[PDB]
């Protein structure tokens, strides 16, 4: 039973098992309007389970042979990947510099933050304030004592 | 606030001028009378060497304290950038190898779609 | 000159007000409010962790 | 010239001996206090391992304006830090979309090989 | 050759309000001290 669980978890999905989406049949309909793109779209909707689930009889030995075969088909290869990675990095820095529709989403993201954060701030503040306004008065009324302990000091030194 | 020899709150603090540390006068005096030395560093010290103006001060609170605060802000935010510079160099490195395996594989999808259809085109005609 | 005239130089009264559906200018001003509010909420976390112990020690 | 943590010009630089890299004393110490490691090579390093290793003063120009400069520079750095983090999340996000297509494609090859295998049997008959 | 200051609960203000007050308090004191 331990062996069977080891076979199902590994052969469940490569992306899902490793690490990190909303359901969109209209996005799959819009993207098609080419065949390989539709195959990955249905694959994403199946694993995730306006969303219907269905595909559950497709996804270990057939995948290993498929991976070994594709590896055979694939210094010079290392430089062509480093050059393309720099080109995509320049395209990512260019798409970011132009922005700084889209502006309304960021403001609403802040309104969530402003809400979530400032509510936390006000709770952290009022919790602190209750404990620390007393200690502020304690600390601040002590500071006033230095200002009188100093002013007398000088008059005594002067008179001395 | 503490005396380094005893560990008590010293009621007559006198700071030495060889190993800079606040000692209690009555304690350090006896240490000097035992042997002319500073207890911490064992450097020579006499009783006259030990020491108990006009500008008025105010307590250390949240200009200089404000400037050292802004160092903490920026020095912490500079490490925040490393967390995203280092993590970017892993993602882009995995993306580069991922897109290369995608580009190396899709040529084989294009040939199998040719070969499986060519085998259907060949066989059905016969 | 500041003391004689009795006038302090004006600081950035901008972050507090802002406005939604603005432009590229308020897109920046909005993104400013987020990062500083996250810094704020992180700046309140390390205070509350110690809490009153750090205050009473001073 | 540049400490490889912040991007500043270091005013008390210190070099790590596990990996040849001149860091700044303040920043390397915080990292070691978090976890005993080197930020670049992830090798086991300590504070005593560090060996303490140009200063040209900025003369801005010919004070109330300098207040608003420092305001603008913090205002700019806050956005230059923000822009660089949303880009990291979306490059990882677009990377995850590639991984699904990568593994989805190699399942579609298995069916295509079956159609080729079925064809090779029929051709022989 | 340690001191603790408890950074206020409402700690924007450090850039705007706190820093402004510090250079006001430095300015109007030394001017008043020059008067003295």
């Amino acid at each position: 039973d331990n062996e069977r669980s080891n076979i199902k978890s590994g052969k469940q999905l490569k992306s899902r098992i490793r690490k990190f989406f909303a359901s969109l049949p209209s996005p799959k309909n819009d993207f098609e309007i080419e065949d390989e793109k539709e195959e990955d779209a249905e694959i994403a909707e199946y694993e995730k389970e306006e969303d219907n689930f269905i595909e559950p009889p497709s996804q270990p030995r057939v995948s290993l042979v498929a991976v070994p075969l594709a590896y055979s088909t694939l210094k010079n290869n290392p430089q062509s990947a480093i050059d393309n990675k720099y080109n995509l990095l320049v395209a990512n820095a260019i798409n970011k510099e132009p922005h700084m529709e889209s502006r309304m989403q960021h403001i609403t993201q802040g309104r969530t933050s402003m809400k979530i954060q400032f509510k936390t701030a006000m709770p952290p503040t009022e919790v602190l304030l209750e404990s620390i306004q007393s200690k502020v008065e304690s600390i601040e009324q002590l500071q006033r004592k230095l200002q009188h302990v100093q002013p007398l000091e000088q008059q005594n030194n002067e008179m001395c | 606030m503490l005396c380094a020899i005893s560990g008590k709150v010293p009621r007559r603090p006198v700071l030495s001028p060889k190993s800079r540390t606040i000692f209690e006068k009555s304690l350090l005096e006896q240490y000097v009378k035992d042997t002319g030395n500073d207890p911490i560093t064992n450097e020579p010290l006499s009783i006259e060497e030990i020491v108990e103006s006009a500008q008025q001060a105010s307590l250390t609170e949240s200009i200089p304290n404000l400037l050292t605060s802004l160092q903490n802000e920026w020095d912490a935010i500079m490490l925040e950038n490393f967390k995203l510079r280092s993590t970017l160099d892993s993602l882009t490195k995995k993306l580069s190898t991922v897109m290369y395996e995608r580009d190396a594989a899709k040529l084989v999808a294009a040939q199998l779609l040719m070969e499986k259809n060519e085998d259907s085109k060949d066989l059905p005609k016969s | 000159a500041l003391y004689t005239e009795y006038l302090k130089q004006r600081n950035n009264k901008k972050r507090r007000t802002p406005d939604f559906n603005d432009d590229d200018d308020t897109l920046f001003l909005e993104e400013y409010r987020r990062k500083y509010p996250r810094i704020d909420t992180s700046r309140y976390i390390p205070n509350e962790s110690s809490e009153v112990s750090l205050l009473g020690i001073v």
